[PDB]
RNA sequence: UAAGGGAAGUCGGCAAGCCGGAUCCGUAACUUCGGGAUAAGGAUUGGCUCUAAGGGCUGGCAGCCGACUUAGAACUGGUGC
RNA sequence: UACCUGGUUGAUCCUGCCAGUAGCAUAUGCUUGUCUCAAAGAUUAAGCCAUGCAUGUCUAAGUACGCACGGCCGGUACAGUGAAACUGCGAAUGGCUCAUUAAAUCAGUUAUGGUUCCUUUGGUCGACUUGGAUAACUGUGGUAAUUCUAGAGCUAAUACAUGCCGACGGGCGCUGACCCCCUUCGCGGGGGGGAUGCGUGCAUUUAUCAGAUCAAAACCAACCCGGGCUUUGGUGACUCUAGAUAACCUCGGGCCGAUCGCACGCCCCCCGUGGCGGCGACGACCCAUUCGAACGUCUGCCCUAUCAACUUUCGAUGGUAGUCGCCGUGCCUACCAUGGUGACCACGGGUGACGGGGAAUCAGGGUUCGAUUCCGGAGAGGGAGCCUGAGAAACGGCUACCACAUC
RNA sequence: UCUCGCCCGAAGCGUUUACUUUGAAAAAAUUAGAGUGUUCAAAGCAGGCCCGAGCCGCCUGGAUACCGCAGCUAGGAAUAAUGGAAUAGGACCGCGGUUCUAUUUUGUUGGUUUUCGGAACUGAGGCCAUGAUUAAGAGGGACGGCCGGGGGCAUUCGUAUUG
């Protein structure tokens, strides 16, 4: 649904269904979306009912340019998370190797449930969607482990 | 900085032009046309370096515009006129004309041909649309926007214009067997036979060639031309069948003679 | 003067960008078009490459399209209510690309009253204008064209919508902007968001 | 109350006169780290016309009725609060 | 050239440093015959400038009733060289300087499917001449002044405007008077051909729809026959392009030719008063091609911790709706959340930091310069502001303040 | 997998790199280097030969190279990192079914009920040699007979010294 001032994709809503008398469900006319090059789009984008500006998915921002990885270390921020890209920057003199960081922001779209705080994230390159979020998230590597897990509470 | 540059140094000038320093300072700029300036040669290289007709750049203001030097057969009048590859010189009274390819080196050769070759021409598909009304479009990297074209010409293939009714014929498509050159980048110049493309999803295509011998090589579509089907280009061909030797061959090349 | 440039932004962290330029000339940022609902008269301005783009001043027209039984009609604009992204717009009567319009229902009153008859908005009056939909009788078999239109599909439009027709109103949306293109075209706001900004006026009005 | 000047008056700024209430700003030397400190220096303040937010009692997510505060905006007066 | 010598003691050996040693690039001095290329107000003052200059422009083809020149000369006006002027481009390029600015310019990289583009290259380009002004000109003038400028009478246009002739209507968009049969006791019910009337196309801008890969049946209501019938292109991805449907289209009115040079020739007649058309110039509706421009992505930078937490009220990171702008975005404004960067050196300084391509030094590896022809950025005393233009926040453009500064 | 037209294309369409070698990709200028008697040389991209004019003249040259790091593609799987299956919610094969809807033939067109492909889900058996590298002259720990002017707490004691 939407808890905002309003949210609608595309579609025509107000197919003027009733002609002998029915409601049924209702729910059914939605928009979707391949995004190419490999990635295959989640079941959470069919049966989600959240609506999307900036999805790959959902939404009318394509994917062009580059590929790249991150480690997704907070998501402390709406609809968006930070992730994290270590490497191994080289010296020419010292003829040795350090370690760098550059923390970058993306776009999370919310059909990836359960994208829990540690993980392996793969993105791809859009349009400037915000001041620093010019990247996009495209495909979840890792669980964050444990797929069988119960405790305390 | 504010709108567009208008100059082109003689040290920045591309080298497949065989500009020289100590000439002047200053090298020919092209106009604007449809070739741009790193598959382009204008006519001032053209006639004064490699013909050798005129040795002022004002000489040639006048022999361009007295009418003669015309392009596929409609005349043009620039001085800096890009003339770029595979472009056809007429010279109406004076019976000479003109096919441009390049040299296996990496120069634009001079190639001598009749009017068994004003007749036709090739070129190579850049994009294919669908215009107003339905109809289809097809623009050619030769600045040519011609419509009504054919069914099977897909985007990456070449065609064989005629120049004077401006109409299409014998348009051989893109597969695998083919005779194609190189016009662009790190083996520019070669002549070869097409053996592997791959799609990649990454914005490109990319192409492995064998040649005639069956040697290796690798570039892209949009550098390649394709020249025939089959081991037979429907063009002539200078020097061979377009073969660069080796460094050392090259010097006994010129040994043997 | 405005830029809407990104050099006197802060970087990632929060240092000052220090200047390199002086405000150039292709990142101008104009003053608004504060659209206000009189006569026509819109203003005209030169773009980069020689353009034309048309300020919207002041404006009483639109042309706005009836969605469900796809009719599209100019028509007047009367009353400018919940622009949903201020909520001060309302009160300057201001149209921008979201801002809910309401539009007088004269010209699709007769759109589905010749086309899917025994028309809306009468009140039962009883005594009150019968206009040439009793004379005509329809002897031919466009009576039985019409009797398709009529009750098999039975174009029972959304519910509360008769009562817009009762009232001489119509509750719409637009969606170009006014001045940038120089009209002020949208849509009619139907079934599910129909009912979704009425609970909003509603209660804003009540509240 | 007093044009202009502002301690030149006198033993001495004596007495008068400035500054004051409030909100948002901003605060050093110095220190027993408690302070200094309401430091200094500033900006607003009217009128009206509105919006925004803070609640209470019953229900098989609604309906009736309640306190005076807090920010925002427009317009207006002889820059006046 | 993969290289050392002297200097601490009475003497040695040794860590050590100072001194020599060879380039290099600025100065400086002594000196100098010829010849080839040849750097050269960068370091301190991006301090100030007298002075002459550096941006001009015409084809047979926009405009000639010039007072200039004379073509052969008669009037059916307009033949040629045309000063000057309006008009169309162009002065936004090239030149100079390194003062700014430390993920910033830039460099290697990828993309606009998220935009604009003068020119050049092709496509589409379905009333036998309407109108006022206007310069040039003529004078008559003003204060010492400048490349200042006023009024009175005429005159041109691709300056400016106003605005129609071609046309046979194709068929859809949808109204609609009517017309042919079975049944029938009549109403009724069941199927079929067609006068009236408004739309018409491209571009602007809205809303919807169809926007496709499949291989077999029982009949039930009809009924085409002899049991049996019809379909755009592209990507890896579209809200792509193309269609179809409803309508606007902004008087500060998207185009849908009231232009010019070169020659002629054909036609059948009721004169020709009618027709019949080759080649080039010019400039416009958008689509493209090129020259671009811009905002983007990935990685990369000099010393400083005696700079350790910095950032948000006046956006600091993000979310939604929007203004703006060429389009994408806190770019601004509204609302709402409470985030972002940090020891992998952020933030705060210093810089004698324009960055690169490169140059010097020669084992290897480095070390120091790089303002300096090439590519890119910046600025014209400082700093703000805008007209014209496709292009400028232009300075051999304009306005204002400050600092200089002439008459 | 031969859904597409016994071998081939294509199609299901892969846990990644790092590293290594090829392959692209780059602007020249400058540098290494080719070639050329600019008179040699620093340069420069020049020239070489025949025709006594006589052919509306021939031939070659204006290369090659390294272009750090980063990004891309295709080969290599050693070392160095990282992954699956331990409450098994695993690998694999055949089955029960819920319910979702997909176009071709039922002359057409519609209707109803299906064979029917896949996405989804559900139930059950078997199937797999069904799954856990060994215990560092690495390390933590348990263990138990000793040992220590170790540490702290408390008391008992000693001669001296001064009064
Ligand atoms: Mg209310
Ligand atoms: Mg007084
Ligand atoms: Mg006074
Ligand atoms: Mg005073
Ligand atoms: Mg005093
Ligand atoms: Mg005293
Ligand atoms: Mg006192
Ligand atoms: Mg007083
Ligand atoms: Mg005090
Ligand atoms: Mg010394
Ligand atoms: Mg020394
Ligand atoms: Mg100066
Ligand atoms: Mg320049
Ligand atoms: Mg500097
Ligand atoms: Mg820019
Ligand atoms: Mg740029
Ligand atoms: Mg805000
Ligand atoms: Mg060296
Ligand atoms: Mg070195
Ligand atoms: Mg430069
Ligand atoms: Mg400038
Ligand atoms: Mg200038
Ligand atoms: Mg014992």
């Amino acid at each position: 649904t939407e808890r905002a001032y309003q949210k609608q994709p595309t579609i025509f809503q107000n197919k003027k269904r009733v002609l002998l008398g029915e409601t049924g469900k209702e729910k059914l006319p939605r928009y979707y979306k391949n995004i190419g090059l490999g990635f295959k789009t989640p079941k959470e984008a069919i049966e989600g009912t959240y609506i999307d500006k900036k999805c790959p998915f959902t939404g009318n921002v394509s994917i062009r340019g580059r590929i790249l990885s991150g480690v997704v270390t907070k998501m402390k921020m709406q609809r968006t998370i930070v992730i994290r890209r270590d490497y191994l920057h080289y010296i020419r003199k010292y003829n040795r190797f350090e370690k760098r960081h550059k923390n970058m922001s993306v776009h999370l779209s919310p059909c990836f449930r359960d994208v829990q705080i540690g993980d392996i994230v793969t993105v791809g390159e859009c349009r400037p969607l915000s001041k620093t979020v010019r990247f996009n998230v495209l495909k979840v590597t890792k669980a964050a482990g444990t797929k069988k897990q119960f405790q305390k509470f | 900085a504010r709108g567009p540059k208008k100059h082109l140094k003689r040290v920045a000038a591309p080298k497949h032009w065989m500009l020289d320093k100590l000439t002047g300072v200053f090298a020919p700029r092209p106009s604007t046309g449809p070739h741009k300036l790193r598959e382009c040669l204008p006519l001032i290289v053209f006639l004064r370096n490699r013909l050798k007709y005129a040795l002022t750049g004002d000489e040639v203001k006048k022999i361009c515009m007295q009418r003669f030097i015309k392009i596929d057969g409609k005349v043009r009048v620039d001085v800096t006129y890009p003339a770029g590859f595979m472009d056809v010189i007429s010279i109406e009274k004076t019976g000479e004309h003109f096919r441009l390819v390049y040299d296996t080196k990496g120069r634009f050769a001079v190639h001598r041909i009749t009017v068994e070759e004003a007749k036709y021409k090739l070129c190579k598909v850049r994009k294919i649309t669908v215009g107003v009304k339905g109809i289809p479009h097809l623009v050619t990297h030769d600045a040519r926007t011609i419509r009504y074209p054919d069914p099977v010409i897909k985007v990456n293939d070449t065609v064989q214009i005629d120049l004077g009714t401006g109409k299409i014929i014998n348009f051989i498509k893109f597969d695998t067997g083919n005779l194609c050159m190189v016009i662009g980048g790190a083996n520019l110049g070669r002549v070869g036979v097409i053996t592997n493309r791959e799609r990649h999803p990454g914005s490109f295509d990319v192409v492995h060639v064998k040649d005639a011998n069956g040697n290796s090589f690798a570039t892209r579509l949009s550098n390649i031309f394709v020249i025939g089907n089959g081991n037979k280009p429907w063009i002539s061909l200078p020097r061979g069948k377009g073969i660069r030797l080796t460094v050392a061959e090259e010097r006994d090349k010129r040994l043997a003679t | 003067g405005i830029s809407r440039d990104n050099w006197h932004k802060r970087r990632k962290t929060g240092g000052k960008r220090k200047p390199y330029h002086k405000k150039r000339k292709y990142e101008l940022g104009r003053p608004a078009a504060n659209t206000k609902i009189g006569p026509r008269r819109i203003h005209t301005v030169r773009v980069r490459g020689g353009n034309k783009k048309y300020r919207a001043l002041r404006l009483d027209v639109g042309n706005f399209s009836w969605g469900s039984e796809c009719c599209t009609r100019k028509t007047r604009i009367i009353d400018v209510v919940y622009n949903a992204s201020n909520n001060e717009l309302v009160r300057t009567k201001t149209l921008v690309k979201n801002c809910i319009v309401l539009i007088d229902s004269t010209p699709y009153r007769q759109w589905y009253e010749s086309h899917y008859a025994l028309p809306l908005g009468r009140k039962k009056g009883a005594k009150l204008t019968p206009e040439e939909e009793e004379i005509l009788n329809k002897k031919r078999s466009k009576k039985i064209q019409k009797k398709y239109d009529e009750r098999k599909k039975n174009a029972k439009i959304s519910s509360l919508l008769e009562e817009q027709f009762q009232q001489g109103k119509l509750l719409a949306c637009i969606a170009s902007r006014p001045g940038q293109c120089g009209r002020a075209d949208g849509y009619v706001l139907e079934g599910k968001e129909l009912e979704f900004y009425l609970r909003k006026i509603k209660a804003r009005k009540g509240k």
